[PDB]
RNA sequence: GGGCAGUUUGACUGGGGCGGUCGCCUCCUAAAAGGUAACGGAGGCGCCCAAAGGUCCCCUCAGGCGGGACGGAAAUCCGCCGGAGAGCGCAAGGGUAGAAGGGGGCCUGACUGCGAGGCCUGCAAGCCGAGCAGGGGCGAAAGCCGGGCCUAGUGAACCGGUGGU
RNA sequence: GUAAGAGGAGGUAUAGGGAGCGACGCUUGCCCGGUGCCGGAAGGUCAAGGGGAGGGGUGCAAGCCCCGAACCGAAGCCCCGG
RNA sequence: GGCGUGCCUAUUGAAGCAUGAGCCGGCGACUCACGGUCGUGGGCGAGCUUAAGCCGUUGAGGCGGAGGCGUAGGGAAACCGAG
RNA sequence: AGCCAUGGGGGAAUCUGGGCGGACCACCGCCUAAGGCUAAGUACUCCGGGUGACCGAUAGCGCACCAGUACCGUGAGGGAAA
RNA sequence: AACCUGGGGAACUGAAACAUCUCAGUACCCAGAGGAGAGGAAAGAGAAAUCGACUCCCUGAGUAGCGGCGAGCGAAAGGGGA
């Protein structure tokens, strides 16, 4: 804060969508998950086990993807990366999300 | 109890993934009228800070 | 009275020296008109500022009547 | 004068200065948009 | 609508007040880099120009002496002398005819998307810029053009306007 | 005093409120442009509201919702005068 | 006989003819809460840790993963992602 | 700028009814206003009890002692020492 | 004594001035209630073709938003408990 003068608070926000009234519009939250992490453990993938244990918590969204090496099983997830599928793909299922 | 985030400066002020701060170049809103291309191209693009980084930084802990 | 008045100073002058390494754009001296010419691998902007376009050491080089030359020797 | 030229055919701008009285009342001068590249320019 | 209420009513300042000033540019002070105060000396700006701009080619001043119909100290024409003492839109400085100065032709780079690396600098801001891409002007071409020889002609943020995406 | 009410006054313009001069003697000049106040049914300006030309959103449409010109609109100010 | 300008505060400068204190004794002033930041000792480590609360105790500990920090960033956002 | 409440004006309908899901429309969907009651979980501590890396008479309640007293104020009120 | 609901309701102070804001619906005044009070069986929430009165504790979260976008202010749904 403090100063007297004009605060450096001189700069400005291009940030838009800063507030709305009703608040917060409700979008889903795709977790970015690694596939190095992906591939420790071994077996078959779902949501219910990386959130029952490892980096999912609670999100709404899974999304597989990254650097690594993608052993083989299926992996269910609700997105791929271009670069993802292409590892499972090497040698594995690429089961997609759900729709209803 | 509780600090709270400074609302006046994340609405205008998003920091690094390392930990440097960045926001918008001042001067392109009003001032302009016609200035040379590069000004305007020059204002565009966003910076880093210097000690003042650490300032704002003690703000948005929070988040 | 009234004469409180001056613009604050544009420091201007020799910035690089003879003997100096530089890299590739170094503003070699800032001037207020043709105090110095350019020469080899050495542009000069509206202002009449003196920059390197190359990389090596500046170089001065009088010459009277056509005037005082800089210039940098490039190696590498 | 602050002046302001718009496209043909489109809908861009750019920034300008025009004189009142001074001998100048239209400006055709060219200029180069975004979408596809060089098209006339006028006052407007 | 002072009947009543809540408030504001600047700073510098050889004590205040009155007076003057407050930002930007030029020079001096400033002690041969930079910088450097004083209610220290001395002046300007808050603009202007589609041609007073880019380019290609052409062209060279002021003043002095002599000659010349009106003019005549000085309009215009001729000759010789004449390295910058002129001009460079407007202050001053540095610069400049080996052009940045005066003229004609074509013409719109008074472009969009960028920006190596720098001067200056507490911050913010200011200033320079090669080279790259698209595309376009002048030129045979090598090449120049990202506005005026240059350093003043300006205003963070917020709040809102108009056109598109 | 929010009100009820009270004072004024159980008074009635030879009375009551406000203001300025300050026994009484001789007097109290000129200036309405600016200010206040008093008079002024025209005109100008004006709010809510009325009015709805014309325009927009959405829907299969019937409709629903919104923006909105001319024009009728008070005191006040302008204007005229004292 | 030699040598020698009290204490405190405030100051460019005090023995000061600048401030404070008559003398003694006692009370008297950088704390805590929560959140943050750096350091530090220690546990675990792509994991780490629980909050209310329930059980037990009568100066005992345990359970409780709801939740939080971390493992991916970038953009205003749609989105994409070792970019 | 919806929703919940409502001072002013206008002012319906009873399940083909009516509100709401953030101005408005449409679709999809939640709910039944304009009558009242309802324990427990929660807050507090004059009063009693238990406990304390709480005090130990300038501390601790203002008051360990016949203190809201003496004394001071017109009065609210102030308020010891021991 | 304090706690509780309803009807009224400040200013200092913060914003390094101040007037919107803040302090705060706090202090105080008033009426009422009882060991409690209040609230309460959806004309609810809000996006899950989901939950299912009310009250209180975690959390959600310093998020969503609010704001002379200043100082600052600050939810709900949902999940876990009584
Ligand atoms: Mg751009
Ligand atoms: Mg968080
Ligand atoms: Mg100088
Ligand atoms: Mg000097
Ligand atoms: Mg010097
Ligand atoms: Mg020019
Ligand atoms: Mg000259
Ligand atoms: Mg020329
Ligand atoms: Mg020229
Ligand atoms: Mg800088
Ligand atoms: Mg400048
Ligand atoms: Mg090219
Ligand atoms: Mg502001
Ligand atoms: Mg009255
Ligand atoms: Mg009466
Ligand atoms: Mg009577
Ligand atoms: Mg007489
Ligand atoms: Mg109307
Ligand atoms: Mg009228
Ligand atoms: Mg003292
Ligand atoms: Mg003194
Ligand atoms: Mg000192
Ligand atoms: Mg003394
Ligand atoms: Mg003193
Ligand atoms: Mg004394
Ligand atoms: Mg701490
Ligand atoms: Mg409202
Ligand atoms: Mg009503
Ligand atoms: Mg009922
Ligand atoms: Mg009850
Ligand atoms: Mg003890
Ligand atoms: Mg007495
Ligand atoms: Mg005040
Ligand atoms: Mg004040
Ligand atoms: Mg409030
Ligand atoms: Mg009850
Ligand atoms: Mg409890
Ligand atoms: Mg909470
Ligand atoms: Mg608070």
């Amino acid at each position: 804060f403090e100063g007297g003068r004009s605060t450096t608070l001189m700069r400005l926000p291009k940030r838009g969508m800063q507030g709305q009234v009703p608040g917060e519009i409700k979008r889903p939250r795709y977790q970015g998950v690694n596939l190095k992490d992906l591939a420790r453990f071994e077996g078959e993938v779902t949501p219910e086990l990386l959130v029952r244990a490892g980096l999912l918590k609670k999100g709404y969204r899974l999304k597989i993807l990254g650097e690594g090496e993608a052993k083989p099983l299926k992996v269910v997830a609700h997105a791929f990366s271009k670069s993802a599928l292409e590892k499972l793909k090497a040698a594995g299922g690429e089961p997609v999300l759900l729709e209803a | 109890p509780k600090m709270k985030t400074h609302k006046g400066a994340k609405k205008r002020v998003k920091i690094t993934a390392s930990g440097k701060v960045v926001a918008m170049k001042t001067g392109k809103r009003h001032l302009n009228w016609q200035k040379s291309g590069k000004e305007i191209r020059q204002k565009g693009r966003k910076f880093v800070l210097a000690k003042p980084e650490a300032e704002r930084i003690k703000l948005l802990l929070p988040y | 009275t009234k004469n409180g008045r001056d613009s604050q100073a544009k420091r201007l002058g020799v910035k690089r020296y003879e003997g100096q390494v530089v890299r590739a754009g170094n503003i070699l001296v800032r001037q207020r008109g043709t105090r110095f010419k350019p020469g080899k691998n050495v542009g000069m902007g509206r202002d009449f500022t003196l920059f390197a376009l190359v990389d090596g050491v500046v170089e001065f080089q009088d010459r009277g009547r056509l005037g005082r030359y800089v210039h940098v020797r490039p190696l590498a | 004068l602050l002046l302001e030229c718009t496209e043909c055919k489109r809908r861009n701008y750019a920034t300008e200065k025009n004189k009142r009285n001074t001998p100048n009342k239209l400006e055709l001068r060219k200029y180069c948009p975004w979408c596809r590249k060089h098209t006339v320019h006028r006052e407007v």
